[PDB]
């Protein structure tokens, strides 16, 4: 009646510095569907966010993708920030280049 | 296509 | 290949704003094809695959005529079904259906699906056989039984086994080969230092389709789980997917494991190491 979000943030290609690429935050396997998902850099919201249309799995969780234009630095920090009826406190997981 | 009209309530 | 058309509905009840949320969406295989979103600005169904725009006005009236009976449906049935199992406490609740019809590479009708949920768990559902009903709890009875006497499941059949095969082909059709395809994994393992005694081996395939995909490490032709981490496969963005397993391997040793690669798009399974 009550499952917790899978997330994982990550980009469309393999990044490279300086050059553009799409910023995806990844959420499934959730239950029930209102959540909240914002796209971070260095703690600000991005405001040009698009996703997907609601759609769930063969056990009835949910699934969304969010995703966003982004050029990749080394300094630039980006995260994903998740709000659901299941978590506690904004979960933040931040992008690692490599995962 | 999507399914026809339902017919009966639940 | 064995294909499937599949459409997804959620509705969610909001105390205090009215209306609940009606959510539509269709899929031809690992693609999302069209959608509809009571809360669009455009309370109407509309395309979300570039092939789909070769449809006329008549096909989008039609589709958007049965959206709005199905939520009208919903409408009721989230009153009916908090009424069925009594809940007091007001508070939103979801009610979902997936319904549709997966096809072999013969065109068989391997499996015809009118499948509902309530907040979260199974509520009631149409057999194979397309004859019979399975109700997960004493309240689906109540649906079972009208459904049962009303003859749902005969209606139901004669589209599963019509109008969605039918439909499917001519999906398939229009998409052709950007539905047909098939994209091979681009597949490379990278290496990421963690102490003195282990590091990090992780095996990377992107932009594969279609999502089906598997991923295994070996320690000298022999398979290892020993301390593997898989994710779930994701979607790019672009239609198609990525994945990556990651092993922890003693230092020094990195050079003795394998990664390999399995998918459709690879005749033979790829072997890499870093």
């Amino acid at each position: 009646i009550q499952r917790t979000p899978k997330i994982q943030v990550y980009s469309r290609h393999p990044a490279e510095n300086g050059k553009s690429n799409f910023l995806n935050c990844y959420v499934s396997g959730f239950h029930p569907s209102d959540i909240e998902v914002d796209l971070l850099k260095n703690g600000e919201r991005i405001e040009k966010v698009e996703h997907s249309d609601l759609s769930f799995s063969k056990d009835w969780s949910f699934y969304l993708l969010y995703y966003t234009e982004f050029t990749p630095t080394e300094k630039d920090e980006y995260a994903c920030r998740v709000n659901h009826v299941t978590l506690s406190q904004p979960k933040i997981v931040k992008w690692d280049r490599d995962m | 296509f999507y399914a026809p009209e339902p017919i009966t309530s639940l | 290949g064995p294909h499937s058309l599949r459409y997804f509905v959620t509705a969610v009840s909001r105390p205090g704003l009215g209306e609940p949320r009606f959510i539509a969406v269709g899929y031809v295989d690992d693609t999302q094809f069209v959608r509809f979103d009571s809360d669009a600005d455009n309370p109407r169904f509309e395309p979300r695959a570039p092939w789909m725009e070769q449809e006329g006005p008549e096909y989008w009236e039609e589709q958007t005529q049965r959206a709005k009976s199905d939520e009208q449906w919903f409408r009721v049935s989230l009153r009916t079904a908090q009424r069925y199992y009594n809940q007091s406490k007001g508070g939103s609740h979801t009610f979902q259906r997936m319904f549709g019809c997966d096809v072999g590479s013969d065109w068989r009708l391997l499996r015809g699906y009118q499948q509902f949920a309530y907040d979260g768990r199974d509520y009631i559902a149409l057999n194979e056989d397309l004859k019979t009903w399975t109700a997960a709890d004493t309240a689906a009875l109540i649906t079972r039984r009208k459904w049962e006497q009303a003859g749902d499941a005969e209606y139901y059949r004669a589209y599963l086994e019509g109008e969605c095969v039918e439909w499917l082909r001519r999906y398939l059709e229009l998409g052709n080969e950007t539905l047909l395809r098939t994209d091979s994994p681009k597949a490379h393992v990278t290496y990421h230092p963690r102490s003195q005694v282990d590091v990090t081996l992780r095996c990377w395939a992107l932009g594969f389709y279609p999502a089906d995909i598997t991923l295994t490490w070996q320690l000298n032709g022999e398979d290892l789980t020993q301390d593997m981490e898989l994710v779930e496969t994701r979607p790019a963005g672009d239609g198609t997917f990525q994945k990556w397993a990651a092993v922890v391997v003693p230092l020094g040793k990195e050079q003795n494991y394998t990664c390999h690669v399995h998918h459709k798009g690879l005749p033979e399974p790829l072997t890499l190491r870093w």
